[PDB]
């Protein structure tokens, strides 16, 4: 219609109002996705030796089988259109596995340091006194755990086996 | 810096401008003096332009005031945030991480600008930490004995209880252990003495 | 209209001549003289940033 | 995206500056004239630390810092004439 | 044609007007989630419930 866009200029500008619209809902979800994963600097790894006292984290850890790289729970909550007349979808700036990487570093760093990584300098400590001193936010001493840490570890596993039954048999 | 408080004036003028701008437009109209067309065309079909004209008028205050309101919704949120993070950090210590800078909050001192305002949070951050050989707890001779508040460390050759915020060696003695069980469940026991003043 | 007209592996029963899709659009055609199926697709676009 | 004419893509990785999509960051940085090149962003350095069952990481020192935070409280106010936006004389 | 454009134009300013309205409530619970794992991922949180 090479006479429609003549009388398209008669109206007024209004073209630059909905793309200047458009590019800021565009930044502002940039930002959105920025702002919640992007909040250390360094990228901490996990150590070879997977004994943290008992505790069972298989679950949650990375699979370095898979070239997704993303742990068993991320694999069941992943696995569950064209130009029609100019409208086009941009792509995000975060890819998934940037994301993946985000999430297992921060993973990585909880438990490596505890409370301290996102205060201050990186702090080594054990994951049975991580716990001990957690307890003691609460009012529960130190006792109780250094004596029924067998049990503890047995629940926790118990509830992470049971979490991801749950997950896949919820469908809504 | 103050590109947060820029951005508001900015998009309050362009907003403006373009209202300005939305008047000098024919909507399906042969002109946009009111007095010349009413000048040249016959009162019967004066009526039939004004009215395109006065709807597109009416249509572009109502998108301006529609977009006014949804700037001003989130105006209030942000003063309402703003309102609730002044009324926690200025009178009143909070415990809440990350929620007052980044570091154990201590103090903070509001300040004044236009249409905003301007916080200066004061944090506490360790450094020059060093590596020590830490244990759960120590056996006496007939007994167990677990810090109160501390951690037992080594130098390597002696045993000292520290706190958790800054090395300070103190000697162990009964003031500041107590005894729970003996030394049987507990995985990792080191074989120690106490002091007893 | 206007495109690029290609060969398609379509099954159209001995009756139908138009062709609409899912978004009521056309995308196949039939050849008039010579009963091939055809398949349009929209010309090339996009936008430009610098 | 699409196809970007106008830079070559470097095998290195540093901080993002220009935002194009799916990663792609764009710079005008040196190769040793100036040019623009494309790169992939980098999301930190490592900083792997040790984990064994019997140490401990006590501090020595401290530091004050003072940081700021900018928050918008208000707007300015408008007010339009309904007769006069409307019509003339 | 001019009638067409008018509708065609209305539709688009209230599909914008509806993309606005949803952004506002996403970026609001963008920032409710980032503020929750910010309290949780990072330290003990004495909050209830």
């Amino acid at each position: 219609s090479t006479e429609c866009s003549n009388l398209l200029l008669q109206y007024g500008s209004f073209c630059t109002q909905l793309k200047r619209a458009l590019t800021g809902i565009a930044v502002e979800q940039d930002k959105n996705t920025q702002e919640v994963f992007a909040q250390v600097k360094q990228i901490y790894k996990t150590p070879p030796i997977k004994y943290f006292g008992g505790f069972n984290f298989s679950q949650i850890l990375p699979d370095p089988s898979k070239p997704s790289k993303r742990s068993f729970i991320e694999d069941l909550l992943f696995n569950k259109a064209q130009k029609f007349k100019g409208l086009t979808v941009l792509p995000p700036l975060l890819t998934d596995e940037m994301i993946a990487q985000y999430t297992s570093a921060l993973l990585a760093g909880t438990i490596t340091s505890g409370w301290t990584f996102g205060a201050g300098a990186a702090l080594q400590i054990p994951f049975a006194m991580q716990m001990a001193y957690r307890f003691n936010g609460i009012g529960v001493t130190q006792n109780v755990l250094y004596e029924n840490q067998k049990l503890i570890a047995n629940q926790f596993n118990s509830a992470i086996g049971k979490i991801q039954d749950s997950l896949s048999s919820t469908a809504s | 810096a103050l590109g947060k408080l820029q951005d508001v004036v900015n998009h309050n003028a362009q907003a403006l401008n373009t209202l300005v701008k939305q008047l000098s437009s024919k909507f399906g109209a042969i002109s946009s003096v009111l007095n010349d067309i009413f000048s040249r065309l016959d009162p019967p079909e004066a009526e039939v332009q004004i009215d395109r004209l006065i709807t597109g008028r009416l249509q572009s205050l109502q998108t301006y005031v529609t977009q006014q309101l949804i700037r001003a919704a989130e105006i209030r949120a942000s003063a309402n945030l703003a309102a609730t993070k002044m009324s926690e950090c200025v009178l009143g210590q909070s415990k809440r991480v990350d929620f007052c800078g980044k570091g154990y909050h201590l103090m903070s001192f509001p300040q004044s600008a236009p249409h905003g305002v301007v916080f200066l949070h004061v944090t506490y951050v360790p450094a020059q930490e060093k590596n020590f050989t830490t244990a759960p707890a120590i056996c006496h001779d007939g007994k167990a004995h677990f810090p109160r508040e501390g951690v037992f460390v080594s130098n390597g050759t002696h045993w000292f209880v520290t706190q958790r915020n800054f090395y300070e060696p103190q000697i162990i003695t009964t003031d500041n252990t107590f005894v729970s069980g003996n030394c049987d469940v507990v995985i990792g026991i080191v074989n120690n003495t106490v002091y007893d003043p | 209209g206007t495109g690029v007209l290609t060969e398609s592996n379509k099954k159209f029963l001995p009756f139908q001549q138009f062709g609409r899709d899912i978004a009521d659009t056309t995308d196949a055609v039939r050849d008039p003289q010579t009963l091939e199926i055809l398949d349009i697709t929209p010309c090339s676009f996009g936008g430009v940033s610098v | 995206a699409g196809c970007l004419i106008g830079a070559e893509y470097v095998n290195n990785s540093y901080e993002c500056d220009i935002p194009i999509g799916a990663g792609i960051c764009a710079s005008y940085q040196t190769q040793t004239s100036q040019s623009i090149i494309a790169y992939t962003m980098s999301l930190g350095a490592e900083n792997s630390v040790a984990y064994s069952n019997n140490s401990i990481a006590i501090p020595t020192n401290f530091t004050i810092s003072v940081t700021t935070e900018i928050l918008p409280v208000s707007m300015t106010k408008t007010s339009v004439d309904c007769t006069m936006y409307i019509c003339g004389d």
